[PDB]
């Protein structure tokens, strides 16, 4: 889904003009790119199925640990212990201290580019940059009951599909796999 | 004879996904209502005690 | 040559069918001599003990 | 259903005359259109009887697999991978690489032209295209109750001629299977 | 029911003086023929006890199947196989391919004249094209109500007549006929 799809259906519901190019000089469209750059980002915090990924990092000289530029939130996976992001690097709020002695393992969530995003992703981020605009810019009328209603079917559709593509199922815990290793012999 | 009608019924205006709960592995996770999907029932065992009754 | 006539005699429909039947029972009875050589080789269960 | 047929209906809907050719340069047919492919990309996303097939696509020189250029969405099929679009090319989001090593089994869903759909898949997006243009060009009023009602209609038929084509059962079960081969003797 | 009948009834509806040919150069009997061929199609899709039929297809030279012209929609009777319209042939759906090998059997829906349609299927369709052109043209006014009324009353009629019509039993059941065999030596 093009951006200038996105910005062309938020100029209709405002009730404005069709626009031809993303670089037209109209005050409007800065603001609807800024609404769903804003928007994308914090839909995509808590992770999903096509933005999650497992990676390890290595210490520097000094013993800092940087992060990605293109993450969004950190977590940690070894045993109990916490990290937080701070002063662009990693801290340990174990330990109370910002150089560590060796790899870590946390996971990592990132964000990506509207053209590489899902159909129903789209449109639950262009509606609801839509409402968020409409409202501001001209109150609260009888109208932004569709909106709504648009971006709830949307985000039906969206944790639908969430749920087809991890597979979920009881078979892949171990005791599982301890039952069946003790029906064989 | 009628007793023989083995049918399972979706209601209509339900969230479901059909195609998930009717071919993934037993065991596995499905997003919907959990009471989308009904057996066929056609009230016709009381019939069948009430005429075995009256035969008897 | 009596490993001919012992390859003629024999009726694999038979004793294909026969594996279901004591795999739902006791499978140990029914093990093939012809695949082991003095070592174990693991013989599997049913879900049910009936 | 030819487009000039929904376009007319939409004009009707809207209180403008009719047309005759799609073609016509009036300014509310371009919008028409878009709303009409907007809406028709967005509801075939999540698959039909119609419009899903199964494929195995095989690798380049370098190890990259593209992707068919009609498809709207794509899933795995092999054990518990995840497979997803990025770049104009398959990403392996298991293993957090882009180059693969042999071909993979994906499903694939495609979009097809207007003429092509039943006659109750063009209704509903008719009917949806036409309550969001009347909606965000002359306010909620009290005549997109009855566009509501002629969308869900159409939705049951949809609905119910799916499910028809199907032909779902309980004796494709391999449990169903087995049994009959026990009863065999 | 002839089209002029229909024509008058829905001009009457709207207010406008009755007419005396389908053939008068007034601008709005085009667009209520319009509106009843289109309400007309759009009914007689899912099938009913005079439109239904089984036939059976040949292939071509190549092996390409063409389909009836006056057809609505396509099924299949082959096992679990599935066929779809698609570039003005048959695709076969579990295959993913054009050509076919030999002779198939399909369920098809045809359109008929509207002379030919019965009483009550005409009356549903001259009251839903009335208030398919009332509703656009005129806003939503207390007077649909009669019109919805109208033809709910003939729906009912047209489904107790469809229930006549085919005459379901119980005793066409195999069980029924296996138990009469037995009863019987």
């Amino acid at each position: 889904m093009e951006l200038l799809d996105a910005v062309n259906t938020c100029l209709t519901a405002l009730g404005e003009a069709r626009v031809t190019s993303t670089d037209t000089r109209h005050p409007s469209v800065a603001l609807i790119l800024q609404t769903l750059a804003t928007k994308q980002k914090l839909l995509l915090e808590r992770g999903w199925w096509f933005n999650t990924q497992d990676e390890e990092m290595f210490p520097d000289l000094l013993g800092r640990i940087p992060y990605p530029a293109a993450s969004i939130s950190v977590e940690s996976l070894d045993g109990y212990n916490i990290y937080s992001k701070r002063n662009n690097f990693l801290f340990n709020n174990t330990c109370n201290t910002m150089y560590f002695t060796g790899p870590v393992c946390i996971r990592v969530t990132y964000n990506l580019d509207f053209e590489d995003l899902p159909e129903s992703v789209a449109t639950v981020i262009t509606y609801r940059a839509a409402r968020a605009v409409y409202v501001g810019d001209l109150g609260n009328d009888a109208s932004v009951q569709d909106l709504v209603l648009n971006e709830q079917q949307a985000m039906l559709l969206v944790e639908e599909q969430h749920m087809r593509n991890k597979k979920h199922s009881t078979r892949r815990r171990r005791p599982w796999g301890k039952y069946q290793n003790a029906l064989s012999g | 004879i009628e007793a023989c009608r083995v049918l399972h019924m979706a209601k209509p205006g339900s969230q479901i996904d059909v195609d998930s709960m009717a071919e993934r592995e037993s065991g596995a996770w499905v997003a919907g209502d959990p009471n989308g999907v009904a057996a066929y029932e056609a009230g016709d065992y009381n019939k069948i005690i009430a005429l075995t009754q009256e035969i008897q | 040559t009596y490993e001919s006539l012992y390859t003629k005699y024999r009726d694999d429909s038979a004793i294909l069918k026969t594996e279901d039947y004591a795999h739902w029972t006791l499978p140990t009875v029914y093990a093939d001599p012809d695949l082991r050589e003095g070592k174990r080789v693991n013989v599997r269960r049913d879900y049910q003990s009936v």
